[PDB]
């Protein structure tokens, strides 16, 4: 995070880090979604351009946490994966389109004041909040300069912005399964998510039942807080049916 | 980033 | 949604407490609840 501010304690239960064995590393953020199942980025697991290829034996899931460094001795849980889900049609080789994926825990984790799952939108909620001009949040432990590494977790509050404004900052061709996030030059106040943030929640509060919701999972930007240029993130409420599948099929 | 205690794992 | 009991942080709203910038989003769907 860009421009954000350390998060209070407990403020987003459902944070998880996605950690490198070794060399034991930050590879990206994630979300909890249940007590077996987290939900991130396709593209932290796989980037063939790039070489980039883990399997469930290359990780860990770090859950709880406060601090980015610190073993946090009686707080976070640490998981091991069961399985790797991944969409089938994730586009990599164009422009990182349905970038998401499910993760499967060997054993439920247990819940308390700095574990909680966040809320799947139902096609209401989707409907009523994914407004140009609403804000969200965008929470990581990621860069928090375009070109360090922040002591604890960050947060930051963002606007939905109108698909045209996204579909002319870029020479990506954006698709429906995209939602793109920031603020304007003209509005001058900013921050966005950057290098490390990536695969973690943009979540919504909703007014009607005063819960917490997903919406996004942080996709794909150009530079890290870059005046007339935008976040982009993976429309989760469209990915739902694939999600509500797997979790059918292979699991719960 | 502090170890983690192979106690945890 | 998501989960179940989802969504209601047991420091925030399982307590009736707001966090710091919680106002800021609600405000902008044009004042919450």
């Amino acid at each position: 995070i860009v421009e954000g501010s350390d998060a209070e304690i407990g403020m987003s239960p459902w944070q998880v880090m996605l950690f490198r064995k070794s060399p034991q590393e930050l590879l990206c953020g994630a979300s909890l979604i249940s007590d077996r199942w987290v939900l991130t980025a396709a593209h932290c697991l796989l980037y063939p351009p790039w070489d980039k290829n883990f399997t469930e034996n290359d990780l860990l899931v770090r859950i709880g946490k406060h601090s980015r460094t610190r073993y946090e001795r009686n707080i976070e849980k640490i998981s091991m994966l069961e399985k790797i889900y991944i969409h089938p049609r994730y586009n990599w080789r164009e422009n990182l389109d349905r970038d998401i994926a499910l993760m499967k825990l060997k054993k439920p984790v247990a819940f308390s004041d700095y574990i909680h799952p966040v809320c799947l939108p139902d096609r209401e909620t989707a409907a009523s909040l994914l407004q140009a001009g609403y804000k969200g949040r965008v929470t990581g432990w990621g860069n928090l300069k375009e070109t360090g590494q922040p002591s604890v977790l960050q947060v930051v509050n963002l606007p939905i912005v109108e698909r045209p404004v996204c579909k002319d900052s870029t020479r990506i061709r954006i698709t429906d399964n995209m939602f793109c996030a920031g603020y304007k030059p003209d509005e001058g106040k900013r921050g966005d998510a950057c290098e490390g943030d990536s695969g973690g929640p943009f979540v919504m509060k909703s007014p009607f039942n005063n819960r917490w919701y997903q919406m996004g999972i942080v996709s794909w930007g150009e530079g890290c807080d870059r005046d007339g240029k935008y976040g982009f993130y993976t429309h989760v409420f469209r990915l739902k049916k694939w999600i509500q599948k797997v979790i059918d099929q292979f699991g719960e | 980033y502090e170890p983690i205690p192979e106690e945890a794992a | 949604s998501g989960e179940a009991d989802c969504g209601l942080r047991p420091l925030f709203e399982k307590k009736s407490l707001e966090d710091k910038t919680e106002r800021e989003l609600l405000e902008s769907y044009i004042d919450g609840r």
